[PDB]
């Protein structure tokens, strides 16, 4: 559809706009690099899945279900 | 060039341009900060529809929380006052708690009533974003939601700025559904005390909120006076300060002792532990308080000029409280110790492996192997 | 250390001494002194005392409104966010001579209130320094980043006060506070010269050397000591006879542990620059900058239109004040050995004022009436 | 991210992000269209947390120079070295006997291979845009 | 010949007068009120101690009331 506006520069850090929730995002989205998941670290690299968690929690309104999503 | 937005009354708001309304929330809304390159943010914490605490945020590393009862923190610590740090001087002023940032540009107070004030600068023109609205002279289109669209409902506009952090999740805000004898609000429309602020601002909206508050009137004279300070401060900042109001019906804005509320006090506020440098107080009039004229201020309260205590090593001593050195001693006058010189014995120590101490005090190490002459 | 045949002389900075009957007989001449900021937390009084005092508001460097005489000048050295020696440090200096301020901040000088006695008011830009002359005796020398020095000739003897002592030739009592009491440690001494009474005086650092940013690595503590042990390495072995590198080393250990530098190396080159500057005042010019150790260039401002006329070079210490169509007569610049980048044009075609290109002497002012440039 | 050297200060991890966010500042904006500055940012954040510099600053300028090297291969030469950001000089080797004849200058990328009494014929130098200090004799 | 300025602030016992209690020194005896012709240039009297009421109130025969009344 040609009436949709083309987005300009994508923005990487969403919690540069909500600095209240910076400690919680880093603290919570850290189980992925922890011995709870240690078996799976050799099957799929948890690199993209960590920054996805950080972005999801900093950005979305209800971070309780964005964390476990 | 410097504007002013304030949060006052009980559940009221004013912006950088004038369009002013009400809102009572729960979720630490965003009061100011540019929304293309953020680089700092003022966040206003509420609780149960009230106003508790105030906080800044630099980048993503440094916090500071200021609170309404004068207690200050660090994010998880409990710092004292004044506490200068990486920029951001917390202080006190004519009785109110000031947070000054001049590298970035803003100054924020909290008075005894818990009313907030923040003054921005000219380089944020057409770039501010938060709940205090954008900063352009045109005063009507100042309800841009975070999406960028424009609305008309105060609540739908102001719910788009709430900020949540981890443990604290917040809900949607709904206007309170509670409706409702003298009309002293027109005191802005009759007396000639305020008559000179008329050609700069329009006194209608203040009367509007004043009757809104008159609806409640959970008290005798609390109905109107919080609606009256703000108009004074606004037309004071507008270019001409009112002189000698509060002499007719006002409700005596509170500060602890002395209570000498007055306009045009010098923020320098001469005390007696000072160097009496003149000429270097080029600051505008600020309302506030002080304590009469014949007294000088101490850190806690203010005392008569005859009793400024002296200081040695950070201790405080009452006048006429001579301390004793080994060699001499002298007496505290009005913050001016006056000792008399006198030669006192000297010692030349020689200890350790090879560690000397001269007769005056010079310490050193020599370590040579022979016989030497130590004194004569 | 060395032999000296009878009748031979020796000069020490300011005075000359000669040998007479196995004892040195020589004359006395109280001459000028210098109070300076060694680095960015340490001070050096007029009689040569070193102390540590990190603060963050406006203080008093040196004034003379304290004795039983009418004051003249006053220099205030309020610094911004330098309670910790990080790279974000910036300093400001305000000078109140007769009726003006000068505001040394960032780029250059201001004149925010003209002085009625510009008859001896000069500003000179030589090397990498700026030299201000404010009267018969008073001078100020500025690095443009963080080191400020002040020179007073023998007239102001026993007549000033501040964070620089009272200049009488005794070290012991030159640590007195503003209320006529001799303190013990520098931290409670320096709170008394604070201008505004709402600063939150600095408390005290209880620990010993290697501040907390160090001693938790000793992989970083043992690189810093060797990295700036070049104060004794090979070029400074002639300096070390005349001035001892005991205090400057201890400056370098500080504000290098406590200074997280990322792509800006100025936190380290400036201490070595200070020590080298002090050597130059004793006639021991040194060269210490390599291609891999705090390198410096001055070819950027070299007339990009053509540029082949290479009119700029980096010299050892480049004698200080050179005449031009600005002050066509020698001045009294108390430095004479300014390190920096220098212009060495031939005897004719002296250097200009504004466009930084040597030109023939025609472009001098037409007249000196009203003290204007007049092209 | 932020090795054990970082995330224990975040007065240094907030000082090293903005210290080398200059890859998107004003000069490299031409490159950002043709090569994205995403992997080189992650290169810069690393080995600056874990690289304590005292008097030597090559640990940081080299990343920026590598990214500039990448850009110039795409015909987008840039100039980023100032007097207060990774300064460089080359006039030390300028015939100290006289010195007034300046034959060395610092150019943008000083095209690589020039003929002399070493190989009087063009070579195959697959860079041709070597930044450095250069001699521009007639 | 040298009137004392700003005492009474330390230990005095507040000399009594009926209304206002604004005991102060160097008060003009002209005693401006609103039932007058606001004629100036004819207040050439020396300092006299006495009483008044703040500044924003003008004196009537009994007491002083705000300028509006
Ligand atoms: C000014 O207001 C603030 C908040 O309105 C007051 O801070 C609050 O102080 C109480 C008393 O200590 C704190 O309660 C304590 O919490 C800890 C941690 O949960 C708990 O272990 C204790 O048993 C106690 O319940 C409360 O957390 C704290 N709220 C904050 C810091 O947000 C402050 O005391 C007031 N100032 C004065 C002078 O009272
Ligand atoms: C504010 O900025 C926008 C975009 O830069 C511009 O379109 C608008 O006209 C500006 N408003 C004013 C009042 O200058
Ligand atoms: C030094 O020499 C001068 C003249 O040569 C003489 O007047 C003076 O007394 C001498 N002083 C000493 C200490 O020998
Ligand atoms: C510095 O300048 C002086 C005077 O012009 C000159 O004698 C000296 O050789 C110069 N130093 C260098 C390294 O060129
Ligand atoms: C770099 O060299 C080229 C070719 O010699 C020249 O055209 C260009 O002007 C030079 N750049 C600078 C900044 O001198
Ligand atoms: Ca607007
Ligand atoms: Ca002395």
């Amino acid at each position: 559809h040609g009436d949709c506006q083309d987005l300009q520069k994508q923005h990487s850090d969403p919690c540069a706009l909500n600095p209240r929730m910076t400690r919680f995002s880093e603290e919570a989205c850290a189980v992925l690099t922890s011995p709870t998941f240690e078996a799976c670290h050799r099957a799929v690299s948890p690199l993209p899945y960590l920054r996805n968690c950080r972005y999801d929690v900093c950005s979305c309104s209800d971070g309780r279900e964005c964390l476990c999503g | 060039s410097t504007a002013r937005c304030s949060l006052f009354g009980s559940d009221f708001v004013n912006t950088f341009d004038g369009s002013m309304y009400s809102f009572a929330g729960y979720c630490s809304y965003l009061l100011a900060g540019g929304c293309q390159k953020r680089s700092f943010s003022i966040i206003g914490d509420f609780q149960n529809g009230k106003r508790v605490s105030l906080s800044v945020y630099l980048g993503e590393f440094f916090d500071i929380h200021l609170f309404v009862n004068g207690t200050v923190t660090q994010g998880d610590q409990r710092v004292s006052m004044p506490y200068a740090s990486k920029g951001l001087y917390l202080e006190t002023e004519a009785g109110y708690y000031k947070l000054s940032g001049e590298a970035y540009g803003f100054v924020a107070r909290i008075d005894g009533s818990g009313n907030f004030q923040v003054l921005l600068s000219d380089r944020y023109f057409n770039k501010t974003c938060g709940l205090c609205g954008n900063f352009n002279i045109f005063a009507e289109d100042d309800f841009m939601t975070q999406e960028g669209t424009l609305t008309s409902d105060p609540y739908d506009f102001a719910n788009s700025w709430a900020l949540s952090s981890g443990e604290q999740w917040c809900e949607r805000a709904s206007p309170p559904s509670s409706s409702c004898l003298w009309e002293q609000c027109q005191l802005l429309k009759s007396t000639s005390v305020f008559a000179r602020c008329h050609p700069l601002v329009d006194p209608e909206p203040f009367v509007a909120l004043c009757e809104k508050t008159l609806c409640e009137c959970a008290g005798g004279l609390e109905c109107a006076c919080p609606a009256l300070l703000e108009y004074a401060r606004t037309c004071a900042q507008e270019g001409m300060v009112l002189y000698g109001w509060t002499d007719h019906s006002a409700c005596s804005p509170v500060c602890p002792a002395g209570m000498e509320y007055r306009q045009c006090v010098s923020p320098c506020a001469r005390t007696c532990q000072s160097l009496h440098i003149n000429e270097m107080c080029q600051e505008r009039c600020v309302d506030g308080c002080s304590c009469p004229e014949g007294q000088l201020l101490d850190e806690g309260l203010c005392v008569e000029s005859t009793e400024c205590p002296c200081v040695h090593s950070g201790k405080r001593y009452p006048p006429g409280t001579s301390l004793s050195r080994d060699c001499n001693t002298c007496i505290c006058r009005n913050s001016q110790w006056i000792c008399s010189n006198e030669e006192c014995p000297g010692e030349c120590l020689v200890t350790g492996q090879s560690h000397f101490k001269s007769f005056d005090n010079r310490y050193f190490t020599f370590s040579g192997i022979c016989q030497y002459l130590l004194a004569r | 250390g060395k032999e000296y045949a009878p009748g031979e002389t020796v000069k020490i900075g300011c005075n000359t001494c000669v040998c007479r009957d196995r004892k040195w007989n020589c004359t006395d001449h109280v001459c000028d002194a210098t109070c300076s900021t060694i680095g960015m937390a340490h001070y050096l009084t007029f009689d040569g005392l070193k102390y540590l005092f990190p603060g963050e508001c406006q203080y008093v460097l040196v004034q003379d409104y304290c004795g039983s005489n009418p004051g003249t000048f006053r220099i205030l050295v309020g610094n911004k966010g330098c309670s910790h020696p990080s790279v974000k440090c910036k300093k400001r200096v305000t000078i109140l001579v007769e009726g003006g301020e000068i505001e040394l901040f960032d780029g250059e000088v201001n004149v925010k209130r003209p002085m009625k006695d510009e008859t001896h008011f000069e500003v000179v830009e030589s090397g990498r320094y700026i030299i201000l002359l404010l009267g018969k005796a008073l001078s100020v020398v500025w690095d443009r980043h963080l080191s400020i020095s002040v020179v007073l000739k023998q007239t102001y003897q026993e007549k000033v006060c501040g964070l620089c002592g009272n200049f009488d030739g005794i070290q012991n009592n030159d640590l007195t506070s503003s209320n006529l009491q001799v303190e013990e440690d520098p931290v409670d001494f320096g709170n008394s010269w604070k201008v505004s009474s709402q600063c939150a005086d600095t408390r005290k650092v209880p620990l010993d050397s290697s501040p907390a940013t160090c001693h938790n690595n000793i992989m970083k503590q043992t690189m810093v000591d060797s990295s700036c042990r070049i104060l004794t390495s090979d070029v400074f072995q002639d300096c070390n006879k005349l001035v001892d590198p005991e205090p400057y080393l201890d400056v370098c250990i500080y504000d290098t542990c406590s200074c997280e530098s990322i792509g800006d190396c100025a936190c380290f080159c400036d201490t070595i620059a200070a020590y080298a500057h002090v050597c130059a005042q004793h006639g021991k010019v040194v060269t210490w900058r390599t291609a891999t150790l705090c390198p410096q260039s001055c070819e950027e401002r070299n007339l990009r239109e053509n540029g082949y006329e290479c009119e700029w070079r980096y010299n050892s210490c480049a004698p200080a004040c050179q005449v031009t169509c600005q002050h066509p007569e020698p001045l009294a610049c108390p430095v004479q050995c300014v390190e920096g980048c220098h212009a060495h044009c031939p005897p004719g075609k002296i250097l200009d004022e504004l466009l930084q290109t040597c030109v023939d002497p025609e472009d001098c002012p037409v007249c000196e009436v009203a003290g204007r440039r007049f092209a």
